[PDB]
């Protein structure tokens, strides 16, 4: 049952203080966008930068196996939103993120599924 | 001063109707880099400024439109360029794109090795190419010859080319081919202005020739703007993206003969209203070399 545990590796690697995964593609773009998380085209809001997502997949970048029966891969041919202070490690934020199925938006970056929504508005 | 709103600057025409002898290419603003926004590779850059020149001209945009593009990999392994062509093109647009060494792609399919074992059965609308391969200031054949060939037999009536030549990364064919276009130029992207580099850029391909280019003077042409005209080195045009997109036009697509090919169809074509191909599944391959 033996497998490469890539993402532990990369993971560990930066707690031990190991330079990040560099040369994403950035993309210009308005910073106007929906600030979604994976998106077909750029989406960055004014607090996102937009990459290529194939640069920024550890198993794109790595050459390895995407972790799926189906060898699926999220980020390639798409354009993934990074938080500006997570930049830095576009690799390494997206390993450790997950998309809300529901509204799209990163959990703990975006996504306000689980707010009160107590007071509605007119 | 005007120029540097621009994303670049295309050859005047009158360049085009000259007769000049070749010599060095010597730019007064060379040696120089522009101010690119943080975290922008010169790549991306580039471009981005090729596809908002891209956007002012007649390009045919069919629905499934299909784009093929050439010497995509960076020294780092990734496709800067690729991933900017992904952003301009309507999403759904396929994008092949190709290079000698391995690199990752957001493109829908990607072919590693030399130009020459890449094979398509189809027709593309689109050919960019950023491949490089210089060479006494004379004719260069090499991946050159191959994109003439690749012009000539797989690019749709009506498709357009971007084809980066510099001083000495340049082919007389290429320019040749330019007059088998509706209308041609050489764009500078004013990033990369202080570079010799342009891109040769064919708009709506007629499958014969309107114009009779000797390749060898239209070079000299070609360098002969860049020694008179310098171009300031801009990154203005980077900073609004929101025209960036390109206009999904559903350009009309249809297959006919060679035979059918009349004054109307090519005047719909040299206006980017038409684009003449088969629309079977797009299959690509890479030619591997066996040896034990
Ligand atoms: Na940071
Ligand atoms: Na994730
Ligand atoms: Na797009
Ligand atoms: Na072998
Ligand atoms: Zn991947
Ligand atoms: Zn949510």
């Amino acid at each position: 049952a033996f497998a490469v545990d890539a993402a532990k590796a990369y993971k560990d690697y930066l707690a031990s203080g190991g330079q990040p995964i560099t040369n994403c593609v950035k993309m210009l773009c308005t910073h106007t966008g929906t600030g979604q998380a994976i998106t077909v085209t750029p989406e960055a809001n004014m607090d996102q930068e937009s990459f290529g997502g194939a640069s920024c997949c550890l198993y794109c970048r790595c050459h390895i196996d995407h972790p799926n029966p189906k060898g699926f891969c999220d980020l390639k041919g798409k354009y993934v939103q990074i938080p500006t202070t997570c930049a830095n490690d576009p690799v390494g934020f997206t390993l450790k993120n997950t998309v809300c199925t529901v509204c799209g938006m990163w959990k703990g970056y975006g996504c306000s599924c689980d707010q009160l929504r107590e007071p509605m508005l007119q | 001063s005007s120029q540097a709103w621009q994303p670049g600057v295309a050859m005047p025409n009158l360049y085009k109707m000259q007769r000049m002898l070749l010599e060095k290419c010597d730019l007064q603003n060379y040696g120089d880099s522009a101010t690119l926004p943080k975290g922008i590779m010169m790549n991306v850059a580039k471009y981005t400024q090729l596809c908002q020149y891209l956007n002012t001209l007649t390009l045919a945009v069919p629905y499934n439109m299909r784009v093929i593009h050439f010497g995509a990999g960076s020294d780092k392994g990734v496709a800067p360029g690729t991933a900017v062509l992904r952003q301009w093109l309507p999403t759904g647009t396929l994008l092949v794109d190709s290079d000698l060494n391995d690199f990752v792609s957001d493109a829908d399919s990607t072919l590693i090795g030399d130009c020459a074992t890449v094979h398509t059965a189809n027709k593309w609308d689109l050919i960019i190419s950023d491949m490089y391969d210089p060479k006494e200031n004379d004719s260069k054949e090499g991946f050159f010859t191959y994109i003439c060939g690749f012009i000539q037999q797989k690019l749709a009536l009506g498709g357009s080319v971007a084809i980066k030549i510099t001083e000495h990364s340049w082919n007389a064919d290429l320019y040749k081919l330019m007059g088998h276009f509706a209308w041609w130029t050489a764009f500078v992207t004013n990033v990369n202005a202080s570079s010799s580099e342009a891109f040769l850029i064919g708009c709506n391909y007629l499958g014969k020739p309107r114009e009779q280019i000797d390749g060898y003077v239209m070079h000299a042409n070609y360098i002969f703007w860049r020694n008179t005209n310098p171009i300031q080195l801009s990154s203005y045009s980077l900073f609004d993206m929101s025209k960036f997109p390109l206009k999904l036009r559903g350009t009309a697509v249809m297959s006919l003969k060679e035979g059918q090919i009349n004054d109307m169809i090519l005047s719909l074509l040299s206006k980017g209203r038409l684009i003449i191909r088969e629309n079977n599944r797009v299959v690509i391959s890479s030619d591997v070399l066996v040896n034990n």
